[PDB]
């Protein structure tokens, strides 16, 4: 949902008050990506265990 | 672009192609010669 997928692109383009709105979307998305990855690895770990 | 002789209509605007050059854009924001300077999708000072 952000204006761009590259973090440095938003940092190099938008001001801090405008970049934080778009950077938060990447953080919210990239955080959920790790929460999904870690959730699967934690579950698959129990399977392999 | 800015100091042109005359502008065209709001539907037949004169689209000037700017290519193979360099120029300061942050000074235009702080030139004190324009009414409004607001950039969307990019900061007016960082695009310079």
């Amino acid at each position: 949902g952000a204006i761009s997928s590259v973090l440095n692109d938003i940092l190099s383009r938008l001001d801090p008050p405008e970049a934080e709105v778009q950077i938060d979307r990447l953080i919210t998305g990239r955080l959920q990506s790790l929460q999904t990855y870690v959730t699967q690895q934690l579950i698959r770990a129990a399977e392999i265990r | 672009v800015f100091n042109a002789t005359r502008f065209a209509s709001v539907y037949a605007w004169n689209r000037k192609r700017i290519s193979n050059c360099v120029a300061d854009y942050s000074v235009l924001y702080n030139s004190a010669s324009f009414s409004t300077f607001k950039c969307y999708g990019v900061s007016p000072t960082k695009l310079n």
